[PDB]
């Protein structure tokens, strides 16, 4: 139980990895800077010993957010992130910021993912299509060559068939496979 | 403390009461007072 | 529990704590009681924290803030003076932890002791509050003895410890590790700090005496 | 200004005496020394291993001793009092000081 | 068993790039300090899955890149930037292309339309 | 301060880390090939010992770049990375590439992230809108419906208000929700 | 009882079976080749009585079961 | 140029006596030898295991002995000055260099 | 290096002057020469 002196070590490197050796927790955006993306993240996970004692970690300031891009940053897609939003957190081995802390993994941020879909904010999510939506207006592309813009009072599908459907609510132009032209 | 408190009443020993008066008579005549088994106040006292 | 000891007039306090064990053997002819005492123990090991700063945070504020978690009484403290965090900062855990990390990059000492909280600075010390000589008692002359088991590589902070002493004197409760002695000898003479103490006793039969293990210093007379 | 007892001293006589106190949950050190011709108490209050004391005063009866010096950060906010246990005229003397030799020395601690 | 997939998105969840994950695919997984779906779990690091990200390009599987152009893909239908202002919509039997010169090329089998950066409408 | 059995145990394991269990660094691309998209990583964070000592990771090579796919790879979002973009690093535990080697955490590099935006690097971004940009080709969707792609000399949009205003310098055409057709 | 989240388990046994023994109160212990799995707290009839009869050396003393103190919510 | 003192020095008298002192909080070794013909001290200044001392001179009363060599980085920066307590005509001899032999070595540190 | 240095003028003990010419005289004549105490040779050289 506690006579063996494997069992003192085991018990040791346990509470050490405790309070120390952070690599990955989940979090939620409760601070967004728009200027030089970054999120302050709250984390979600905690424990309650018997001894009715709580572990909770406290706010992080300042992580960077990642995001597709590339060419130096001239290619990337800024999505709106807003506060609330359920983020994937990973904290660097060394102090990124200053060359002369002697400490490791001691929470220092590394970066932050986008979103992550978990429970209780699971959204839907289409069997097969890619589809780059907003508030109200979606992209949606097809495999099968099929491509559309809408929005709900506008459309503009451009399908497999040599279809071009340009269409509004006050009238709609459109191109037959055959060659034919129309205004609607 | 044993008297009336907060859960009932309770019993004093006899030598609680015994130092305490014999601190009160210490008071009253200063740390020099004799107080144990050859003195008549002690006699007075304790009986 | 709390531990008394002197000589025949009088009784220095010279330990405080909690039982952490305590057995019983009783073979025949004679019960031998053990303990094991810690010196808040329970404080150091449970003090749960979670805190955070930004980028400007005076480090004032944030050593005042962690200690105050800690919930010991302030034995001495000194203050960083006009320092400001250069990163952001959280600190999780127990909090003598965070605050014995805080220790290595700023060249603080913290420990705790018989319930008093000291943070003081490596290298410098604090009066002669204590002379050591023949007439003080002193069992036996001073000899040098390297304050750690093993040595670091060198260049060549500068000011940090690396050499010391050794003195043993009859049983004195009155001294604690971060205090400064002086050595009256006839070899050795000067200033030092403490580093380490270690009380022994055997009322019937053993020795009676305590010693120090002292260490040089090459700071600021804080 | 309410304030409670929270604390007591007492002294051996020996005209040097110096130990450590504990108040408010903060340690000080204290030290006493005896003046013949005036025959009177000198206390001196300061930081553990301080270079020089904070504060040094003359002790006597019914005067609040550290009513001028409630302004720094390391001095006790609470009251120290010297009265008498017997008659009102006895003056504070070498061996006359404790809880029951004649002169209660005492520290009182507000109430927050 | 059941770890959470990130995808880019925001505002709460109203904008999320979808893609049609199938199974098969190769991803890196990466596991959570604690158990986040528990509050009582007395061990670290025992396995708890953190999330996955969308997709892993490793030997065995390495698709092509292009080297400059931000090119949205599905099984026959494209989406093309390309840095010089030009943009294009491509499938087997359709082209809506715009240039960087006012040129509006909405094409198809059966037939064209087009604008010149001169002003010219025209139905093919 | 070494006296304790204790505190000996703590610098061991302080020092052991030091030497092995990486989980993840930050690093800028410095090498990259576009067939089996892959990238070499310089990780930026260093340390100096008071014995005037320093620790530099080395370069690492062909680290696999992840990008948002699916359906076995037949859609993908490959931007144009280049060198010198600034990327998230993590490390497997064991080394995928083999299976027979019997460390862990000795530096197998596992994955990078397409980009992170960090101090010295921080680009804009709109506080609500979904823009995929390239250098000078951009598709902004809004939430109220519009959606717009524009270049320096043509502009397609389709409002929410059933308008189609396809532009050009040489001309326009447009659709009004009342179902005109006119050619500019 | 049911698993309230899903479990994987890896690497030794024995070692993962330790670790289902603390958020369930359960003792887990191999012994003489016999694998025991018992519940914390409770106990099993007197299957041995310690008398001066049965051999006994000394009088019994009380000691620790263990060479440290817990926290607890008293 | 303010200087304050800070360390003072004294000999034993032996011939070739040799010790480690800390100066500024840099440590150095110093070798002292006596000469016989000239009756005169020889002082020699090098880092703590160097293969050769950087420094060699012979010391004299109210001379800056370091003078013509702050310009190197492991040369104190303070000021070493030989003065007497006694009569000022008093050259320095063997025995009679110490706190109350006679002669007062000193060491002098600028104030930053 | 004891003559003229890098870092000024120094004195050689007699020991060391001693040892070198003994040296010197060894390797004149073989290490069979005697140089202590009872040689002519050695009240020549030490004088």
């Amino acid at each position: 139980y506690a006579d063996r002196y494997d069992a003192a070590f085991g018990i040791y490197i346990s509470r050490f990895l405790r309070n120390n050796v952070h690599t990955n927790i989940r979090g939620k955006v409760v601070g967004v800077n728009y200027s030089g993306p970054s999120v302050d993240v709250q984390p979600m996970a905690y424990t309650e010993f018997p001894s009715g004692t709580t572990d909770r970690y406290p706010v992080i300031y300042d992580v960077p957010v990642l995001l597709p891009s590339g060419a130096g940053g001239k290619a990337r897609l800024t999505m709106p992130i807003k506060p609330g939003d359920v983020v994937g957190l990973s904290f660097s081995e060394r102090n990124e910021g200053d060359n002369n802390d002697q400490n490791t993994h001691q929470l220092f941020a590394g970066w932050a993912v986008t979103q992550i879909f978990t429970d209780g904010n699971s959204k839907a999510i289409h069997p097969d299509n890619v589809v780059l939506e907003n508030d109200k207006a979606i992209i949606t592309l097809k495999p099968d060559g099929d491509t559309s813009l809408q929005n709900p009072k506008v459309t503009v599908e451009a399908l497999a068939d040599g279809n071009v459907k340009i269409s509004n609510g006050t009238g709609e132009f459109t191109m037959s496979p055959s060659g034919e032209i129309k205004g609607g | 403390n044993y008297g009336l408190t907060g859960s009932g009443f309770n019993l004093p020993p006899m030598d609680d009461l015994v130092q305490e008066t014999k601190k009160t008579f210490k008071s009253a005549f200063g740390e020099d007072f004799n107080t144990e088994s050859n003195s008549v106040a002690d006699k007075l006292i304790q009986i | 529990v709390m531990l008394h000891a002197g000589y025949n007039g009088d009784e220095k306090l010279i330990f405080s704590g909690t039982v952490e064990y305590v057995e019983d053997d009783f073979p025949e002819e004679t019960r031998t009681t053990k303990f094991i005492l810690g010196d808040g123990t329970l404080n150091l090991t449970t003090a749960t924290t979670a805190r955070s700063y930004r980028k400007g945070t005076p480090v004032n504020s944030v050593l005042n803030d962690l200690i105050a978690d800690l919930k010991l009484p302030k034995g001495r403290v000194i203050d960083f003076g006009n320092q400001t965090l250069q990163t952001s900062m959280a600190f999780t855990g127990n909090a003598s932890q965070n605050l014995a990390n805080l220790a290595k990059n700023t060249g603080s000492t913290f420990s705790v002791q018989d319930g008093a909280v000291y943070w003081t600075k490596e290298g410098s010390r604090f009066n002669v509050m204590f002379e050591i000589s023949e007439e003080g008692g002193m069992v036996g002359t001073p000899t040098p003895k390297q304050p750690s088991s093993s040595k670091k590589l060198i260049k060549a902070h500068d000011i940090k410890e690396d050499v010391g002493m050794t003195v043993s004197t009859l049983l004195n409760g009155a001294i604690l590790p971060e205090s400064t002695v002086y050595l009256n000898t006839r070899y050795h003479k000067g200033f030092y700090k403490v580093a380490e103490l270690t009380h022994r006793g055997g009322y019937e039969t053993g020795d009676w005496i305590t010693e120090l293990g002292l260490v040089e210093t090459r700071g600021e007379l804080i | 200004r309410t304030v409670v007892r929270t604390f007591d001293f007492e002294l051996s006589g020996y005209p040097d005496e110096t130990f450590r106190v504990v108040l408010d949950s903060v340690t000080y050190e204290l030290r006493f020394m005896w003046n013949e011709r005036d025959e009177s108490w000198f206390m001196s209050l300061g930081d553990i291993g301080a270079q020089r004391p904070t504060i040094t005063s003359k002790l006597t009866c019914y005067s609040d001793i550290l009513a001028p010096y409630r302004y720094l950060d390391n001095v006790p906010d609470g009251n120290l009092y010297l009265w008498p246990l017997g008659d009102i005229r006895t003056r504070a003397g070498r061996f006359n000081i404790g809880p029951l030799k004649g002169i209660q020395m005492t520290y009182s601690s507000l109430i927050e």
